[PDB]
């Protein structure tokens, strides 16, 4: 027998939702740089019909270089 | 289907295919009144942001639209026949119009009757305006017909509800169906052979 | 004070009275009723306070034996009318500490139990519980029968 | 005048990228989009989102025109009751700037969002009334908040035991058959309450009991098993036949 799967692994996930950190409201004035952060986290989250109406397959690639800051 | 492929909505603009499209919002419109449901029905038209502002341009259409919402049925008799009038006088809805009638009432008699498990006739006369012997051969007529199945007293002034259709009569759908269904595997069973 | 603590059942509001109606005149040291019931205005709170303890102890065992009870046998069994019933009837189970259905037409009301949709615990219980006592009956009779049977 | 509004707005879609920076257009279409669109009723806290845009957009601007922009955004937070928007903004170093008294007296009205509790609610109605008048429209506002508001104190009466006289419970909201009662009859449509009512003796009876479980995942799936034999009368009548 497989696993059902999965009992996965060892370590561990989350520990991040002890709140609070930041608020997204400090670029909430511009919307020239929401409207492209918008279309970027949330819809490539959960959304199913909108992209093969388009056609464009979302990327999962995220890179985060620069630093310092 | 009908309004399900009239989802689109302003998707499809005008055209002369299109006709005019306020007209074609009020196509789509008298079909989500009976096939789109309560909580769908407030959904499409409020959620939905391109068909909302064509709809309160027309404050005969809006009215009818939240005033189901709102319940009363003094302003029904009314308002359904201004969109009866529609109904008569527009071409493909002459065979339509019959059923259309009592299955808007229904549709208003639906949440009507699932609001009290005893309700008087002369409360809904109040509403109604005054039903006395009109809804007592019509909501006659709809229980004869399979229609809101209901228990209405007659000179009692009593309206019964029940009807608990969630434990017995749902179960009928099984061997009912299932009935013909084995009685076809049976006959087509002795074929085999000869 | 701690007899109506434990075990509760009944007693006359009054005979408890009788009892702390003797501490304003008892002692040597005034100072517990003096604290409590030798102010007027933190009397009469602490009083109608006291009522909130005897009255709802009651309903405390109550809870535990209905079923059901009439509206006019709670008055004689709470020692007041039937409308300070209905506000004791509203403010204790504003505070959700006993569950209560209460039906003024016919004057049956009762604590709990939810509409008794229960069937496995009418079930386990008969056949689980009970029939447990009545299996173990010759595991415990055959030890007796050796005592028994060896003696005499 | 909503299709007009909406036709100077439309107008506008194209007007603020025509020329070479708006300097502010886009802004204030963005406030107009919260008025129209706020008019048709679409989502509250989108049109109350566009208020903070255009109170971003509101910095280093005549102050009549700031202080008067106040009036309607934190009055919006009126109609809301759940922006979960509201430390956001009054709690910013942006919205603390104001120490104006046509604002001080917005700043307790933002707190006055806060509040609720019908009992202050209806107390503070008459010392904001200044402020009501102020309001883009009367009616909708504090409408869709009272009956909102009508049962949030309607389910803390009913809600601690199970069943209730339907003329003393309806007593408090001072009337029981004209309205309440064919609304409260509503709660049931709307799935908000479940219960019944009597009509007789007068006594209303909540049951949350009749589920549905079994059944449907019964006649249901023989539904579809109507479509494993009829599918399969294909098979049957062509190797015979």
């Amino acid at each position: 027998d497989v696993l059902p799967p999965e009992a996965d692994s060892s370590i561990m996930m989350l520990t991040s939702d002890q709140k609070p950190d930041v608020m997204y409201a400090d670029i909430g004035g511009m919307d020239i740089q929401k409207q492209e952060v918008r279309e970027a986290v949330e819809l490539p989250l959960t959304h199913f019909e909108l992209y093969k109406q388009i056609g464009i397959d979302p990327p999962r690639g995220v890179l985060m270089y620069g630093p310092p800051g | 289907q009908a309004a399900e492929l009239f989802l689109d909505t302003v998707s499809t603009f005008t055209s002369y295919e299109l006709m005019d499209y306020k007209t074609f919002v009020t196509y789509t419109v008298y079909v989500s009144m009976i096939a789109l449901e309560r909580p769908d029905l407030r959904e499409k038209v409020i959620k939905g942001a391109e068909i909302l502002e064509v709809l309160h341009s027309l404050p005969a259409v809006r009215q009818y639209l939240f005033s189901l919402y709102e319940c009363r049925y003094s302003v029904f008799f009314q308002s359904l026949a201004v969109v009866e009038q529609e109904m008569k006088k527009d071409w493909l809805f002459a065979p339509h119009y019959r059923y259309y009638v009592r299955e808007m009432r229904i549709h208003a008699y639906s949440q009507l009757l699932e609001s009290y498990r005893s309700l008087t006739l002369g409360y809904m006369a109040e509403a109604f305006g005054v039903g006395v012997e009109f809804i007592d051969q019509e909501l006659s007529r709809f229980i004869a017909a399979g229609r809101l199945h209901c228990k209405i007293d007659k000179v009692n002034e009593i309206v019964e509800t029940n009807r608990p259709d969630s434990k017995n009569w749902q179960y009928q759908e099984t061997i009912k169906k299932g009935d013909l269904l084995l009685n076809r595997v049976q006959k087509l069973s002795r074929v085999i052979n000869m | 004070l701690l007899k109506l603590f434990t075990t509760m059942e009944l007693m006359r509001w009054s005979t408890l009275v009788e009892d702390y109606g003797m501490e304003l005149r008892k002692g040597s040291l005034e100072s517990p009723a003096t604290d409590v019931f030798g102010s007027t205005e933190e009397g009469e709170k602490r009083w109608k306070d006291l009522k909130n303890r005897v009255v709802e102890h009651n309903i405390r065992i109550m809870a535990k034996y209905y079923t059901r009870i009439t509206m006019k046998r709670m008055a004689q069994l709470l020692d007041l009318s039937v409308d300070e019933s209905e506000a004791f009837l509203s403010n204790l189970v504003v505070n959700k500490t006993i569950f209560a259905k209460v039906d003024r037409l016919a004057g049956i009301i009762n604590f709990q139990r939810p509409k008794d949709p229960n069937n496995l615990l009418n079930d386990w219980s008969q056949k689980l519980n009970s029939l447990m006592s009545l299996v173990n009956k010759t595991t415990h009779l055959i030890a007796k029968e050796e005592m028994i049977h060896n003696l005499q | 005048n909503l299709p007009k509004a909406r036709a100077a707005l439309t107008s506008a879609r194209t007007t603020a990228n025509a020329i070479y920076c708006p300097p502010k257009l886009q802004a204030t279409l963005d406030m107009q989009s919260g008025i129209i669109h706020a008019a048709e009723e679409k989502d509250w806290k989108t049109a109350y989102s566009y208020f903070y845009e255009a109170f971003e957009g509101y910095d280093s601007i005549d102050s009549p025109k700031a202080i008067t922009s106040l009036k309607y955004m934190l009055l919006c937070k009126i109609m809301l009751n759940t922006p979960e928007d509201v430390q956001a903004l009054v709690s910013g170093k942006l919205a603390l700037r104001y120490a104006g008294r046509q604002t001080e007296a917005l700043k307790c009205v933002a707190q006055a969002s806060k509040n609720r509790s019908l009992a202050d609610f209806e107390k503070a109605l008459t010392d904001y009334r200044a402020e009501l008048r102020d309001d883009p429209i009367i009616s909708t506002h504090l409408a869709k908040l009272y009956d909102n508001l009508l049962e949030q104190n309607l389910i803390r009466v009913i809600e601690p035991f199970s069943r209730v006289q339907i003329e003393h419970i309806s007593s408090l909201i001072k009337l029981s058959k004209a309205d309440v009662e064919r609304k409260l009859s509503q709660m049931i449509l709307d799935k908000k309450f479940h219960g019944i009512l009597d009509q007789g003796e007068g006594v209303l009876i909540i049951f949350d009991e009749p589920p549905v479980d079994k059944t449907y995942e019964a006649a249901l799936e023989t539904i579809q098993n109507m479509s494993k034999v009829v599918d399969s009368l294909y098979n049957k009548a062509k190797k015979l036949t």
